[PDB]
């Protein structure tokens, strides 16, 4: 798809592409706004239509060009044109510098028609109820945005919910020994792979002690 | 082979069944697993077998029923 | 080999967010493609707020319940 | 404004407010009360949205379905436009009735 | 891109929602911010106390009111307003003397009962409370520094093992610990504070109320009853003994949980786990909800028992103090009651983890399983009460308008009368077994009539409906049939669109917004009941079974002095009351447009106004609107602003009426 | 021939009710009270219980159906 | 020791006997036929209506209608004589203690209303059960509707027989419980 050369509306006064329209106060507010949206189309007959900004208009038998402040007005006019069997209309966003961005028929095929090369953006692979609970994701990446969680996080919190209901079989986290641990950070033994072995043996000692203590009055 | 929705659901079930058992163990360390949180205190199990364990009655756990 | 409930067989909806959760509805058709995630199509006598009386459910959200009976949803 | 409140809505409302058991003006006092009730009743429709009432209706419909009482004309709360229309109608009717009683009872007593 | 005019409202709508802060990353920051805010709030309270004490000391007449309290009137503070007449004399001043305001708070009786005799003592008290405000702010700074010092001590902290990260959860153990807090609150802050106040009474209050006596002997602890005849208040000896008993009981109770040692006391978690609870006690919203639900019975009983059993000297002799205190505390407890439900709903939205679908273990789970039954039965009882109270009131109104007072339906309040008879028999048996009998209990038991029965049914209706709205909002905050994803959204959000039938007022915050109107209405009913029975018990007892009596013999009749305040005949000392009356009517009606008229109309109106501004010669060359773009208030902001206007009008319209009617 | 649904795609149904443990747990250990998992059998065991006699019929005499209320508790 | 002044006006029975459990033994109330306020109120009613009557002509129809109204008022005075009214208002009271045997008791109206209200609800429920269609709710099957309306008289027995036999209620797992509160 080739973007056209839509000029800035303040530099294209009196263009032959402009349809005959009455002109109202509803048009884009100059002297305060510099971002304009332009919609172009090619018609077959001078059929009267309604401008999104109040007032009616008559197309041209050839090319047409209109400028609007908002993309919504351009899309409304596009739907109105498409109701009149007028395809091949393109909607551009004009930056303040004059950069032309091609917006509505982005890949050249209207969004209601399946086109190859598209990928489901903002897709979630479950029913809407499958979203994780907001309470589970507190102070994580998804603090108040449980609907933004990746499906792996949703499954992880679901498994956590499943686990944290069998209370008797849970493992209480041992209380840290603050007074005798906690040396200066430079005082470490390195041996990271040995540190997990130390984790294993210390947790084994904790579990054995807990079992021995429980097997006294239970 | 292509991953049918049934196969994805099977992976969901396998992952959940494995992880729900793994997180109960001594290798997950969640704040909800602290003392005073959901899990029982280390040496003082309150409810087992759906029956109040002897540790419920505190210092009376050593007393006889009679 | 047919998969899912038979056509015209009543099923109880197990989708928690469904408007017809724990209600019953006739099975219109079941899509036989294994790639379809929600193949079971169920129609209901009671329309939801969108005035729609039919919806497609997953294979694990219909339990083949008996007929509703007199004065029963 | 205090002059309007005191010498018009209070002093000149003595005829309508003290109109019980007085032969001609009993209905005017009663209609004054009813107009106040209707005007305040309109505020329930004016201030509230239909989603709360829809959820409450669903909660009640649970109890109805429990006892095999199924209204097949499914109970739905009033549409937003209808809620506004009902609120406006009750508001204007109640206020008009309040003024109506207030002016008519006083002029009937004085004459 | 930047913001629009709605930024101010958006920010101020969650200005204290510390959970919604952007820099806050952990429970440590949240808890420390909350603790510091608590310190600042305590400082504000202390400064307010010192303020009242100062103004009583400086711009007031405590030294003269204490001498002749029954006919005298206290002074709140002077009036310095340049808008008054620089000539003549205002109705609030004795000619050339300064302008004063009569205090309707009740601090004069409080200080007189507590043992104040001189202005100098009040001045020293003001100084001490300002000192305490300084101390509170310095404690806030101290605790901020201590927690930052723990954080810095994590620069010299490592467990030499991968379990070192466990210390993340214990950094705010100072604030989040529950057993120590419960033990020390219930013991010290309640029991020993009561015991210290008993000491204060025995050392000052009882010595500075009667002739000199023995060295504060144990004869200062009496068990008389109520309403000492001369001062028409409770015996100070009885009050000291009551505080002593409460202090001893709460001190004993405060040794329950395991606070400082692991070898003494039971843990709260183990207490809950073996009961019908085991809730998520780490939620701050849950704790806030259930302590607001605790301050509510306390404040409601404060309102009831300040009036029924007046504890302060000559408090019953003030016709305005007794009504103002009751109405104030009733409104405070209504606000706290609705707060409890609002924060329960916020707890369910934000801080509640639920099982998959069927594990009926949590109490909230069991409540949610049959929530429809709860709401349906609450709706049924609300409908019954409303139907049968309004219909009987309508019967009485119609049959009394038709010259037939004897055709009314007057159900004799037999159950309340039986309770009163049992309590009176108990009290009379207590009194008859005394060598110092002939005691009085003031309004502990009051004449109960059919009007009382109907008003109690109306109050029960209001409470039922308020609880209905709040409970429905809480239970369906996480999802209803209409919107089965409500826990994915915020606690307060605009709507769910016009489709699916239309979804205005769908959030749990909208349920709170609807319930606040019913809270205000129920409180208005309670306050009207109390004030009407206070003004004329006889006329209330006879003519209060028909609503026209409430409309005429109370509202229309008792509003005479207030409207006459300022007129074209002169002004009274009720001029401020009448002016505030009209201003609060204007505020109440002004919030109707924020509630009735909704956003889109106004957004179009603002677009038109902005068109004008961008079209006016000089404005367009200075202000294009790109910086702080004016926009209409959002939907939730609009509902909240209308609710604020309505609440302010309804609440603040009443005190002028109370002052005009009683004074 | 209808294919059997695999356990991966099976259904939970609603056999798990509020009177029994959920997916996997143990109920609260109440002291002497209604304990254990209830099952509907009142009316059936009422038709085997003795006490019915010829004064009123000869079969299990229970108008008002007070026996059956246990069986209804589940509904 | 004068409980009236001790409790600020209200008086207490001070006696524990079963004979005082009736409403008729209350010291607040008093039979209407010997109460001063009752006499004064109905005398004022008679006086006002009579004063209105004299304003019209003697032979007019309004005079006869006012005579009929006066007769109605006097009949009301003599009919409420046995009804209990307070010793200070004179307005007769309604008894809501379940007495069943006093003038103005609420037991008889309660029983009558409960019967007819259960009748209405049972007729509606029967019609809804026998017409399981929306078309039958907008276009009422009048013969079936009146059949159910007549059949509703036996509601206190049929409803209980349905309650105990499992034909009124439905298990919660067959109707929509409500909105989901969890899933993750
Ligand atoms: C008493 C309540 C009340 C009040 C005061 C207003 C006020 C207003 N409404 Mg409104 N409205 C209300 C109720 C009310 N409404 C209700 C119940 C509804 C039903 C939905 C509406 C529906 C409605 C619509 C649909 C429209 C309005 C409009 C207006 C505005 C036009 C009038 C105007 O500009 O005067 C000025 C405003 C005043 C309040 C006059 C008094 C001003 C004070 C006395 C003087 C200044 C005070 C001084 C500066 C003190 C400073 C403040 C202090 C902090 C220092 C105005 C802001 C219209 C509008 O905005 O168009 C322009 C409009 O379109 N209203
Ligand atoms: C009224 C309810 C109640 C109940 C059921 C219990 C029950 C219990 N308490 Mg307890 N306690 C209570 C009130 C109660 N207490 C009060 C009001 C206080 C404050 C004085 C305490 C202070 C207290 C302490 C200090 C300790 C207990 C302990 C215990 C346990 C051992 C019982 C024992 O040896 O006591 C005979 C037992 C579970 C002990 C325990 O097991 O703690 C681990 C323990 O150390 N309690
Ligand atoms: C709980 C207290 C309470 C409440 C809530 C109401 C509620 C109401 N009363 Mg009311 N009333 C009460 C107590 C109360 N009454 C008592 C105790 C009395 C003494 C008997 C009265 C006497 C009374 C009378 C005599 C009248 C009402 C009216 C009304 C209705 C006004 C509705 C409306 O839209 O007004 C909108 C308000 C206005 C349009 C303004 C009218 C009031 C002000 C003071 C007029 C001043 C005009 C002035 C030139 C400035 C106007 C500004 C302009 C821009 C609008 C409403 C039903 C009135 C009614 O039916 O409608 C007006 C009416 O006629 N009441
Ligand atoms: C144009 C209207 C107007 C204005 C601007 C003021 C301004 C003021 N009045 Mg005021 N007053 C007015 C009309 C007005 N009055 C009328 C009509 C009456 C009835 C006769 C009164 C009766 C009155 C009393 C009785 C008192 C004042 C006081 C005050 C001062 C309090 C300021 C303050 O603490 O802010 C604080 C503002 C807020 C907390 C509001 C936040 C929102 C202030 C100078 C007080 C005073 O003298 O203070 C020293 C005081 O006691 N006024
Ligand atoms: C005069 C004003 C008025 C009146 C009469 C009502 C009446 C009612 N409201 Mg309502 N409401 C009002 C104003 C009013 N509201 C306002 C201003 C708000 C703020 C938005 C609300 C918000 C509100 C909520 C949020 C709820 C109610 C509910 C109810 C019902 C309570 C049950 C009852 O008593 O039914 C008896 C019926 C009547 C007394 C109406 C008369 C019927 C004929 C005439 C007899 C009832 C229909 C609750 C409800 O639905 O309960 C089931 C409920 O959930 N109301
Ligand atoms: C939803 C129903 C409901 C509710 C919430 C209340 C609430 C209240 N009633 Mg009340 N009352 C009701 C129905 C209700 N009443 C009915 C139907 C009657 C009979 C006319 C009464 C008669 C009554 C009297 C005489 C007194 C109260 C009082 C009170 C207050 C104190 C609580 C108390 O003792 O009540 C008692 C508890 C109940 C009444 C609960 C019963 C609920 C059932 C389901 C209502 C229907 C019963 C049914 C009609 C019986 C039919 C019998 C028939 C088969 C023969 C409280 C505000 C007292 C009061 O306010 O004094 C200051 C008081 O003295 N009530
Ligand atoms: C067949 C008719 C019928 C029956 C059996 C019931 C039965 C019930 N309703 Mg109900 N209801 C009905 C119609 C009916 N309703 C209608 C038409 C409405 C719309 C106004 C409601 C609105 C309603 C609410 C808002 C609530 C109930 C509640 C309840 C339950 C408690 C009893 C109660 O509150 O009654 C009181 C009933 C009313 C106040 C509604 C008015 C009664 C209508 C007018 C009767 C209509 C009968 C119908 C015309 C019969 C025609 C027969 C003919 C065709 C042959 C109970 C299960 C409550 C609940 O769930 O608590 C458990 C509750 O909160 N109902
Ligand atoms: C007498 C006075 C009593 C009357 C006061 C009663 C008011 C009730 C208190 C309720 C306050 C809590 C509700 C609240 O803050 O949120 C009410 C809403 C909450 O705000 C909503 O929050 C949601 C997230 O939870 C979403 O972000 C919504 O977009 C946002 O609007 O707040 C606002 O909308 C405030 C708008 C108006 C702000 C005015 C600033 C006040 C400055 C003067 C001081
Ligand atoms: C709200 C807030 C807060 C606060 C509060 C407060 C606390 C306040 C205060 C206020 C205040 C508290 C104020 C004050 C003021 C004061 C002043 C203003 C003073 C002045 C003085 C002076 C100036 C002095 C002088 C002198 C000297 C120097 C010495 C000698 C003497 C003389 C006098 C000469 C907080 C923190 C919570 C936070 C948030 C916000
Ligand atoms: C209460 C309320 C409802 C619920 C109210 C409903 C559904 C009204 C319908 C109830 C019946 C059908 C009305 C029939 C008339 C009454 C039963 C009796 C009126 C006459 C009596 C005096 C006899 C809404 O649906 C609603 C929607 C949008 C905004 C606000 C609201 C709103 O405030
Ligand atoms: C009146 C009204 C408005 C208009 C009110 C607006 C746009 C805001 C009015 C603000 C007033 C005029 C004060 C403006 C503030 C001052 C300029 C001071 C500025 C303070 C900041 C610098 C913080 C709405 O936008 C609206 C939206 C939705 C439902 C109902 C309504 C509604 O009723």
């Amino acid at each position: 798809v080739v973007a056209e050369a839509i000029p800035r509306p303040e530099d294209l006064l009196d263009s032959p592409k402009f349809p005959m329209f009455e002109g109202s106060t509803g048009g884009y507010m100059s002297r305060s706004t510099r971002e304009r949206h332009a919609i172009t189309w090619t018609a077959k007959g001078q059929a009267k239509f309604e401008m999104p900004t109040g007032g009616f208009a008559i197309m041209n038998q050839g090319e047409n060009l209109c400028y609007f402040r908002k993309k919504e007005q351009c899309i409304a006019l596009g739907k109105q044109l498409r109701k009149m069997k007028i395809e091949n209309y393109k909607i551009y966003r004009l930056k303040k510098d004059g950069t032309v961005i091609f917006m509505h028929p982005a890949d050249g095929v209207f969004p209601e028609k399946v086109n190859k090369g598209r990928v489901q953006v903002n897709g979630r692979p479950f029913t809407i109820r499958g979203n994780p609970q907001q309470s589970e994701l507190k102070f994580t990446k998804y603090q108040g945005k449980g609907y933004e969680a990746d499906p792996l996080t949703t499954m992880f919190v679901k498994a956590r919910v499943m686990a944290f209901a069998d209370v008797p079989n849970l493992f209480a986290l041992p209380q840290p020994n603050m007074d005798e641990l906690v040396p200066a950070e430079e005082v470490d033994k390195y041996t990271r792979q040995e540190y997990t072995t130390r984790m294993m043996e210390a947790l084994k000692r904790v579990q054995d002690d807990r079992a021995a203590k429980a097997a006294k009055s239970l | 082979y292509t991953e049918t929705v049934a196969d994805e659901r099977l992976f969901e079930q396998v992952y959940l069944q494995y992880t729900s058992e793994y997180l109960k163990g001594p290798l997950y360390w969640h704040p909800d697993k602290l003392q005073g949180w959901l899990p029982d205190y280390p040496g003082t199990p309150m409810i087992k077998e759906g029956k109040y364990t002897s540790h419920v009655i505190g210092n009376l756990k050593a007393f006889s029923s009679n | 080999p047919w998969v899912g409930p038979k056509k015209g067989s009543w099923v109880k909806i197990l989708r928690p967010e469904s408007y017809w959760f724990q209600q019953r509805g006739q099975v219109v058709n079941v899509n036989q493609k294994p790639e379809v995630k929600y193949p079971v199509t169920v129609k209901f006598d009671s329309v939801n707020y969108a005035n729609v009386n039919t919806n497609g459910y997953a294979l694990w959200e219909v339990i083949e319940a008996p007929a509703p009976g007199p004065g029963e949803v | 404004i205090n002059g309007w409140l005191r010498n018009l809505l209070w002093s000149e409302a003595s005829q309508v407010i003290q109109s019980y058991a007085l032969s001609s003006i009993c209905p005017y006092g009663f209609i004054f009360l009813i107009g106040h009730f209707i005007w305040a009743f309109s505020l329930m429709f004016l201030f509230s949205g239909r989603a709360y009432w829809q959820e409450l209706i669903e909660s009640i419909l649970w109890s109805h379905h429990k006892l095999k009482i199924i209204p097949h004309i499914q109970p739905r709360a009033l549409s937003i436009s209808q809620g506004r229309a009902v609120g406006f109608i009750h508001y204007t009717l109640g206020g008009i009735g309040s003024t109506w009683a207030f002016i008519i009872s006083r002029l009937l007593v004085l004459t | 891109g930047r913001c629009a005019s709605s930024r101010y409202l958006q920010v101020l709508g969650s200005i204290h929602d510390i959970e919604c802060g952007f820099g806050i990353d952990n429970t440590l920051s949240l808890n420390l911010q909350i603790f510091t805010a608590h310190w600042g709030h305590l400082t504000i309270i202390l400064i307010w106390v010192s303020s009242n004490l100062y103004h009583i000391a400086s711009n007031a007449n405590y030294s003269l009111w204490v001498k002749n309290p029954i006919p005298s009137m206290p002074i709140a503070h002077n009036i310095w307003d340049p808008h008054f007449t620089n000539s003549t004399s205002t109705p609030y001043s004795h000619t050339i003397i300064t302008t004063i305001l009569i205090a309707y708070s009740g601090i004069y009786n409080q200080l007189y009962t507590s043992g104040f005799n001189t202005i100098n003592q009040i001045y020293k008290t003001t100084f001490t409370f300002s000192c305490l405000a300084v101390i509170s702010i310095l404690l806030a700074k101290i605790h901020i520094n201590t927690h930052s010092e723990l954080l810095h001590k994590l620069a010299s902290h490592t467990s030499q093992i991968p379990s070192f990260f466990q210390l993340l959860y214990f950094l705010d153990v100072a604030i989040s610990s529950v057993n120590i807090r419960f033990n020390f609150h219930t013991g010290i802050l309640v029991g020993l504070f009561s015991i210290g106040y008993t000491g204060h009474l025995l050392d000052i209050t009882i010595p500075a109320s009667r002739a000199p006596l023995i060295h504060t002997s144990p004869s200062y602890l009496t068990f008389f009853g109520g309403l000492k005849s001369n001062t028409s208040s409770l015996y100070l000896t009885d009050i000291a003994h009551h505080h002593l008993a409460i202090g001893i009981i709460s001190i004993l109770t405060g040794h329950l949980y395991s606070s400082f040692r692991a070898a003494l006391g039971t843990y709260i978690r183990d207490i809950l786990y073996t009961s019908h609870l085991t809730h998520s006690i780490k939620s701050l919203h849950l704790a806030l909800s259930l302590i607001l639900a605790s301050c509510t019975p306390l404040t409601s009983t404060t309102a009831q028992h300040i009036y029924s059993l007046t504890p302060y000297f000559y408090l019953s002799y003030d016709h305005i103090y007794s009504t103002a205190l009751y109405v104030h505390h009733s409104y405070i407890t209504s606000f706290l009651a609705i707060a409890s439900h609002a924060h329960t709903a916020i707890t369910l939205v934000r801080d509640w983890v639920a099982p998959l679908e069927q594990e009926s273990s949590s109490k909230q789970i069991r409540i949610h399983t049959h929530k429809a039954a709860i709401i349906s039965h609450l709706s049924w009882v609300s409908l019954w009460l409303g139907f049968h109270t309004l219909a009987v009131y309508s019967h009485n109104d119609t049959c009394i308008a038709f010259n037939s007072p004897s055709k009314q339906i007057l159900i004799e309040a037999s159950n309340g009368q039986l309770i009163q008879q049992a309590s009176g028999k108990a009290l009379y048996g207590t009194i008859n077994s005394i060598n110092n009998y002939n005691k009085s209990f003031d309004s502990f038991i009051h004449p109960i009539s059919p009007g009382d029965l109907y008003v109690h049914h109306a109050i029960a209706l209001g409470l039922h409906i308020t609880v209905l709205i709040l409970l429905k909002g809480g239970l369906e905050a996480r999802g209803s049939k209409l919107m089965p994803d409500k826990m994915e959204h915020s606690f307060g959000f605009s709507c769910d669109g016009p489709g699916r039938g239309g979804t205005c007022d769908i959030s749990a915050w909208d349920s709170f917004y609807l319930a606040t109107f019913w809270m205000l209405n129920s409180n208005a009913w309670i306050s009207f009941y109390f004030h009407y029975k206070h003004l004329t018990p006889r006329q209330f007892s006879e003519s209060s079974t028909y609503l026209e009596s409430w409309f005429r013999d109370y509202l229309w009749f008792n509003s005479t002095p207030l409207i006459h305040g300022y007129s074209t005949l002169g002004a009274n000392d009720l001029s401020v009351q009448s002016w505030s009356f009209l201003l609060t009517h204007l505020a109440w009606a002004s919030g109707f447009m924020f509630l009735i008229s909704w956003r889109g109309y106004w957004q179009e109106l603002i677009d038109i106004i902005l068109y004008i501004h961008l079209k006016t010669p000089i404005l367009i060359n200075l202000w294009n609107g790109d910086i702080y773009t004016p926009l209409a208030l959002s939907i939730v902001q609009a509902r909240f602003i209308g609710l604020v206007h309505f609440s302010t009008g309804l609440i603040l319209t009443y005190p002028p009426f109370i002052i005009g009617a009683t004074s | 021939x209808x294919x059997x649904x695999x356990x991966x795609x099976x259904h939970p149904k609603h056999m798990l009710v509020a009177g029994v443990r959920g997916y996997e747990m143990e109920w609260q250990p109440i002291p002497g009270d209604a304990v254990k998992y209830p099952k509907p059998n009142s009316e059936e065991m009422f038709k085997t219980m003795i006490g019915a006699d010829v004064e009123t019929g000869g079969e299990a005499w229970d108008p008002l159906g007070f026996h059956k209320l246990f069986d209804r508790n589940f509904d | 020791a004068k409980p009236l002044e001790m409790f600020g006006g209200v008086d207490i029975d001070l006696e524990d006997t079963p004979a005082h459990w009736t409403i008729k033994a209350s010291p607040v109330l008093e039979p209407c036929k010997d109460n001063k306020k009752f006499h004064k109120k109905l005398k004022d009613e008679l006086y006002k209506v009579k004063k209105n009557q004299q304003k019209f002509a003697e032979g007019s129809a309004a005079y006869a209608r006012f005579n009929k109204k006066i007769k109605m008022i006097e009949l009301r005075e003599t009919a409420y004589g046995d009804r209990l009214c307070g010793k200070k208002d004179g307005l007769p009271r309604t008894i809501a203690t379940g007495e069943w045997n006093v003038r103005g008791s609420a037991m008889w109206p309660a029983a009558i209303f409960l019967y007819i209200a259960g009748w209405i609800g049972w007729a509606g429920r029967s019609y809804l059960i026998r017409t399981n269609d929306a078309a039958k709710e907008i276009n009422i099957d009048v013969p079936l509707a009146v059949t159910c309306m007549a059949s509703g008289f036996s509601w206190p027995v049929a409803a209980w027989q349905e309650i105990v036999n499992g034909e009124m209620a439905v298990p919660n797992d067959q109707i929509h419980n409500g909105g989901p509160w969890n899933q993750s």
